[PDB]
């Protein structure tokens, strides 16, 4: 699995950065690493997708950035919509494809 | 090279199997001289022809090969013991000459060239 | 404009058997490879199974390796998830998404891009 | 056998490579006598040219073959989209000719022959 | 294509077996018109003589390849070093050619054949 | 009238070799896939070793996999079982069996229909 | 290994089962599954192969069934010479070949 | 007459990266397979990497697999070790040495002929 | 790993055997088992491999034997450089490739 803190505060305004740690195999191997928001009670949504590019219809405010084995994701421009639970999903080759990190609460 | 050609043609399709090679090595090699000279082009083309046929299945290069195409028994609903031991080669074809056409067209269909494109998948993961 | 259905989700006892479903609509559902996510109702998400988009090849988690079993048919736009022998630890909501890889002839997309409702399946 | 020949030459080239059996099946069939010989002797030795081609790569009896040579953007920058959904293996022929046999020396030059001798040495260990 | 063609001749064995593709590119392209297409159909046939007898081996599609028969110091005892290092293919031939058919004949009586059978028998478990 | 008498069961010091041996009548050798299946005294049947039909592909249980080695003389009707740096684990009674596969172009024999005699390793 | 009952006890004229409970991977994912019977202080005896076949010169009181990961021989009119251990053998794939359960005495 | 000189060993922070070299002298480098075996100081010899005489194959212990990366460079004759994400337990004397492999035109030099001065790598 | 004696003692003129236990896998199924001496604070350097052969510039004194899962080095003729950490090495195959055994002290 992929080590992400359980939590991560912040206010509107400013700007928050959630962390995302994995072994080499996985997240220093491979350029795919993806972030979802799920808000509660709804089905997830792709905010990031191969480290650093984004899908139609998700704001500029969510960017993502890789270095060495951790990945992170910042969200500048905080705001009431941004609470959700943010989850970190890295492939992880052939024989295991898919690692989820655990999901990341953000108050605001 | 001539020797036991044919020798096992009366053989078990079972025991047949196991002298493929001596069949296998006999299929290559004025007006007169034209007509050999259209002989020999036509076993060579031929011989390509019987190669191809194996190539566009997965079997290339090889005396026996299996696939991924079930058995119908709508071909023969004779269990192996019939077929590989009571049965010969020429008895063989002569029961299923009239589906052969079928059995080749599913060997082309969907095994080999599924199985192409799905290793073409597989060697991106 | 992309749905994705999911349909089949409900109370199973334990040792039992259930078949979810996911109906798709509003894309080329034969273009896309298809994969099952599941997330138990206080944890993260897992992913549980993957499909190409011909239906062809089938990748699963070690965990229900030999459980369970991941189809599709693209002439109706369903993508089904057959579960046998289910374990207290299958009790999760499972979403059906779209993504996961891609034919050699497309770009990478090692990523799930349009995900479904949910389907809530208790042991 | 002469069905669907060529049918897909305006399609994608990622829809007419899922019809590439037909074109392969079709490489294969006095005076004048002499004159159909040569074109059929002619026809042969293509297609074992071409087969030899195939061979000397990694690519024997396969009508689609993985490789090791990278892709340049030298030779096409094109998306794989541009290339497999709005493009025809025409167009992509046209496009390509330039650096055709330039791909052909990288395939044979280092890829399978460094393949080759490495495997070579992977059977000792 | 005519480059380098057997420039590597008098190369010693072990230099000589990386320019195998020269020599093997090469092996492919009135009463005179006969006499020209006879000699094209000849060299047809001759090559697919010898891709049949590297495809009753495992050695279909390969210019190198590695078998299961066991070298025997009755045929020669030189170690790898005079024979990879000291000496050149025209002089191994000419050592080795007493025993070229045998070599052949356990090439394919054997370790093809039983290996084939084997793999069938591997593919039932 | 099928027949199958095991020689070559004693006592041998831990660390030691074993050769046993099979002789089979009755019926035709090498047409049927052979095994070797151990049980220990007191305990229940363990499948030690397997070899086809024509004496080509050997298979072990890989509590043994570097140690034992199965064999066959279709001409001679012999079925023989070497062993190598015996353990204490080792001791029971071997019974060699006919069956455990069949070739390709024979039903499936995944059963051992006629049994031997038994012999006796002591460690 | 197959999980079996040490033992299953019965009278003569009535019908006793034994089972045989194994993983998914073996009697669940394959249908080759076999009972031996071995009498005391003699070679073991083929009883049913193939989960339901019988062998030559086997009666059908000896009869053998499966569903879903547990396979079943069921012995019916017993009688004093089928006082044996039963066997449970099953074919566990290309790498583990064959797994025998735990013998089960049979008491009449 | 051969001669195996290591640069690059030193001091790096937990978590860090370095680049060992060795160049070669006296001897036809190319034509031999190289290795790279370290020594911790109180302990023995370990085989860390190997890599054959053309620089195509490279082989690693697992302790080091997805971390080290073995290379060489024949015009030159010069054999690197690049290491990422060194964890303590890499703190050793690194040597460079020929042999471990051999082509299969060549005898087995299942072997390290001849080894370098050493280079002190400290976590 | 190779199991090696930690020490070998020994007088000058007599012979001494440093033992190397292995598995079966590696010194039981190979004859590539090679004996290094290093001196302290200096190289190792190879004394004998192939079990038997010796390299080019070693006396006949150093000599190498294997008897079923373990090789013997014997050294003959004791004197003042003997003084060094004897290195065994084996040929474990394709997977793991080199296992050394624990250095052995020689005090002449
Ligand atoms: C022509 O057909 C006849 C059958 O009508 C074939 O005869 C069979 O030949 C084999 C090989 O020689 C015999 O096997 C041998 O049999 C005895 C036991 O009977 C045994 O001493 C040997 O171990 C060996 O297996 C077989 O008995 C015989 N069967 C018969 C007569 O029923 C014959 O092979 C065919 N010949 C061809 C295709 O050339
Ligand atoms: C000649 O080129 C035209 C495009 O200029 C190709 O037309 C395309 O044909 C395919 C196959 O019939 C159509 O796909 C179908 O489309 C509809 C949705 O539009 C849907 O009902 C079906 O599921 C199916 O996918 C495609 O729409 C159509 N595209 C166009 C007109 O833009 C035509 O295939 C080419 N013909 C050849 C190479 O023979
Ligand atoms: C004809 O035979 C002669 C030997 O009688 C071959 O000469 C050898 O050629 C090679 C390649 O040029 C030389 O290797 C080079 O040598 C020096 C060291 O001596 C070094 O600077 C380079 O790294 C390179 O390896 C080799 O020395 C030379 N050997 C001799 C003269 O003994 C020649 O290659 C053959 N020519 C053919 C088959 O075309
Ligand atoms: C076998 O052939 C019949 C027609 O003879 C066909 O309808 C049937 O689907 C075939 N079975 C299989 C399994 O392909
Ligand atoms: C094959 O079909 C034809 C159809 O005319 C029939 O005459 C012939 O008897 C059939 N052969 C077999 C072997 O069924
Ligand atoms: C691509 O081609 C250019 C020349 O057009 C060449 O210089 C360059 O090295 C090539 N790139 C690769 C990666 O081979
Ligand atoms: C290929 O190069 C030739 C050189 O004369 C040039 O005329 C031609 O336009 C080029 N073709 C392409 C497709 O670049
Ligand atoms: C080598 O050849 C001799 C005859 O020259 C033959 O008797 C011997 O059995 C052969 N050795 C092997 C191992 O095949
Ligand atoms: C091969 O055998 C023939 C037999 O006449 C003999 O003349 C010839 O010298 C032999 N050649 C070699 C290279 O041994």
């Amino acid at each position: 699995a992929l080590t992400q803190p359980p939590s991560v505060s912040g206010s509107p305004g400013q700007s928050v950065t959630i962390s995302c740690t994995g072994t080499s195999s996985d997240i220093g191997s491979y350029n795919y690493v993806s972030w979802y928001q799920q808000h509660p009670g709804k089905a997830p949504k792709l905010m990031i997708y191969d480290v650093t590019q984004r899908p139609s219809g998700v704001s500029d405010r969510f960017s993502g950035s890789k270095s060495g084995n951790t990945a992170s994701l910042t969200i500048s421009g905080l705001q009431a919509d941004d609470e959700a639970d943010y989850y970190c999903s890295a492939y992880a080759g052939r024989q295991t494809f898919y690692i989820f990190g655990g999901g990341t609460r953000l108050t605001v | 090279v001539f020797l036991g050609f044919l020798g096992a043609a009366g053989s078990t399709m079972g025991a047949a199997s196991m002298t493929l090679t001596v069949q296998a090595r006999n299929l290559l090699s004025t007006v007169w001289g034209i007509k050999q000279l259209q002989a020999r082009v036509l076993a060579v083309e031929r011989y390509l022809r019987d190669q191809q046929l194996l190539g566009i299945w997965g079997c290339s290069g090889k005396l026996i090969c299996c696939t991924n195409v079930p058995w119908n028994s709508s071909w023969s609903n004779r269990n192996l013991s019939e077929i590989w031991d009571n049965m010969t080669w020429l008895q063989w074809d002569k029961e299923i000459s009239n589906y052969t056409q079928i059995i080749y067209g599913l060997l082309e269909e969907s095994q080999n060239q599924q199985e192409k494109n799905e290793q073409d998948l597989l060697a991106l993961d | 404009e992309v749905q994705l259905v999911e349909t089949g989700g409900g109370l199973v006892q334990p040792g039992g058997s259930l078949k979810l479903s996911c109906r798709a609509s509003g894309y080329t559902f034969s273009s896309f490879a298809m994969s099952w996510v599941r997330q138990a109702p206080g944890k993260g998400l897992e992913w549980v199974s993957l499909i190409n988009d011909r239906g062809g090849l089938t990748f699963y988690v070690d965990s229900v390796k030999g459980r369970f079993t991941i189809s599709r048919d693209n002439s109706k736009n369903t993508l089904s998830l057959q579960m046998h022998s289910l374990r207290d630890g299958d009790t999760a909501v499972y979403y059906c998404a779209t993504g996961g890889m891609s034919s050699a002839l497309q770009s990478s997309k090692y990523y799930f891009d349009f995900w479904g409702q949910g389907a809530l399946v208790t042991v």
